[PDB]
């Protein structure tokens, strides 16, 4: 609790623009790391199957 | 009578003035020792019994003008022109000294010079004075108003910010003085030197926190008053328009701090002035507008304090007025331009940087049909301006930093938006390093370019 | 608890309630002087326009 006054727009930009980027930032890890697994689970398949 | 009480009922001129009230002045103890005549102590004794038992300065104004101009002491001086403000302000006293000085000049002229001696206090004391008598509309002088501009003196005093009475009291008397059209030209010419006072007042209340009280002001009437007299002060200047271009093209790095000082404060009055500046200075009046609302929104942000202030409004209307109305020129400013014309212009030019319309997905999609000339000829040469600037100019710098995030933003954007972009930095050659800018330093830039890579990197595996 | 401090705090905030409507009130007519001088100003032009 900081003993100086209340900021409503400077707590709510820095918080809406660390989620912005942590939102984009999740969905771009959770679709390369789905992509990276389907090429890597199919690359031993593929090679395994040639 | 009946003067304005402009710079009279503030606490800073009556506790300057206390400290001459306190002590006391023997005029026939200074005419009998050869300093001063006799008619001259004699109706500076009688002024004073006018002032309790009033409540004729006009009869008694020429005497004390000629012992106060024959006179070289500073506590006679000083007590004879606090008596003479303070009988002249009054509407029950001293009708008759107001006229008189509004009838003859020459009592104006030669009172404005006797300012500037002996101490600082009786400097403002006729100063406020002569600026009573020339804020109405009897006498005009605008050559007292530069020739005090122009003295060493009153910039000395005013240029000390370890006493807030003489800078509030400098400061609203150029102020005062500032409200008339004539004066302003006069004041503007000589605005460079107690240009910095301003915005020096400004930064020293912004740098106070809100957990303690700071002895100046952090939140207090006289901090509140300095920094409002200094933001109606630029705020008088900032009416006219060569002079607000003039002075946000000079001051714009010194101005920029008047968005964060109306945000740290929560009073309306300084971020009131502060939001009437930009918003008077963001008029389309004013020569140049498009340079100085994209150089204070871009380098000030105002768009986006504009749009939380916008949410937060204040109890007057003319703020939310001044911000509403300033927040659709800002924000319909940057959209009224087209977006080829800037972004040829800004890939042209050889510099890029951020905008409200350059992170959109439909600038790049309206321009990508547009740009597709040569194959692709104008993303090879944006992916060749990164990479050259990449390869010449290397990362872990500023210039190139800003050039090769908006590259890489735009990048990522118009290869994300078709799938036929990919074939150009294949054959080009800036794929490789961006798969090694993201490894750098600059980790926004990096996660930009981490975007840039995996919006390619999406469209060859699904 | 006292009333002295009541007294010095409504005798402070009623004061500074008035300097600060007075000195939030100079600038209606402050800005209105100029808008009335560009009002005139842009008449003053309008008729001169089709004078000439």
């Amino acid at each position: 609790v900081p003993p100086s006054g209340s900021v409503i727009d400077d707590y709510v930009r820095n918080a809406s623009y660390l989620e912005e980027r942590l939102i984009q930032m999740e969905d771009a890890t959770d679709q390369i790391e789905v992509q990276k697994n389907d090429l890597e689970q199919y690359r031993f398949i593929l090679q395994s199957g040639d | 009578m009946g003067a304005t009480k402009i710079l009279m009922d503030s606490t800073h001129f009556n506790e300057i003035r206390s400290i001459i009230r306190s002590r006391s002045v023997a005029w026939d103890a200074l005419a009998r020792s050869e300093e001063l005549s006799e008619i001259d102590a004699s109706t500076a004794k009688a002024l004073e019994s006018i002032l309790v038992k009033k409540n004729v300065n006009g009869k008694t104004l020429i005497p004390l003008i000629h012992l106060l101009s024959t006179s070289d002491n500073e506590d006679c001086k000083k007590s004879v022109q606090n008596l003479i403000a303070e009988l002249l302000s009054s509407d029950k006293y001293g009708d008759d000294t107001v006229k008189f000085f509004q009838e003859d000049p020459k009592q104006l002229e030669q009172l404005f010079d006797v300012s500037l001696k002996g101490d600082f206090q009786t400097v403002l004391i006729s100063g406020f004075n002569v600026v009573s008598l020339l804020v109405q509309n009897g006498l005009h002088n605008v050559k007292l108003v530069e020739k005090l501009l122009k003295n060493n003196n009153l910039i000395n005093i005013l240029q000390n910010i370890e006493q807030m009475d003489t800078c509030y009291v400098c400061i609203r008397l150029l102020q005062e003085l500032a409200v008339i059209p004539e004066y302003r030209d006069v004041i503007w010419l000589h605005e460079k030197k107690f240009m910095p006072t301003l915005f020096k007042i400004l930064q020293r209340a912004t740098d106070s926190q809100l957990a303690t009280r700071i002895v100046a002001t952090n939140s207090n009437h006289l901090g509140i008053q300095l920094q409002y007299h200094s933001l109606l002060l630029i705020w008088l200047l900032t009416f006219n328009p060569v002079f607000a271009n003039e002075l946000v093209q000079k001051y714009l790095s010194d101005f920029l701090d008047l968005l964060k000082l109306v945000k740290i404060t929560i009073k309306e009055k300084v971020s009131r002035l502060c939001i009437s500046i930009i918003l008077q200075c963001c008029s389309t009046r004013v020569k140049q507008h498009k340079k100085v609302i994209k150089q204070l929104l871009l380098l000030g942000n105002a768009l986006p304090t504009v749009q939380s202030l916008s949410e937060r409004k204040y109890s007057d209307e003319e703020l939310r007025q001044d911000i509403s109305n300033l927040k659709e020129i800002l924000e319909n400013e940057y959209q009224e331009l087209t977006s080829f014309d800037e972004y040829v212009a800004e890939l042209d030019s050889k510099l890029l940087c951020w905008s409200p319309p350059h992170v959109d997905n439909g600038f790049w999609s309206d321009n990508i049909d547009e740009f597709k000339k040569d194959n692709y000829k104008i993303f090879r040469q944006l992916i060749e301006l990164l990479q050259a600037k990449v390869r010449n100019g290397d990362v872990n710098a500023k210039q190139e930093k800003i050039i090769i995030q908006v590259a890489l933003n735009d990048i990522t954007h118009v290869v994300e938006l078709l799938p036929e972009s990919i074939d150009v930095l294949d054959k080009t050659g800036g794929k490789a390093d961006i798969m090694e800018l993201l490894n750098h330093s600059d980790s926004r830039v990096k996660y930009e370019a981490l975007k840039a890579t995996q919006a390619i990197i999406g469209y060859t595996f699904k | 608890l006292t009333p002295n401090q009541v007294n010095d705090e409504l005798n402070k905030m009623q004061a500074f309630i008035r300097k600060e409507a007075e000195e939030k009130a100079k600038e209606i007519q402050l800005k209105a002087d100029q808008e009335y001088e560009i009002e005139k100003t842009n008449i003053v032009r309008n008729e001169t326009n089709n004078i000439d």
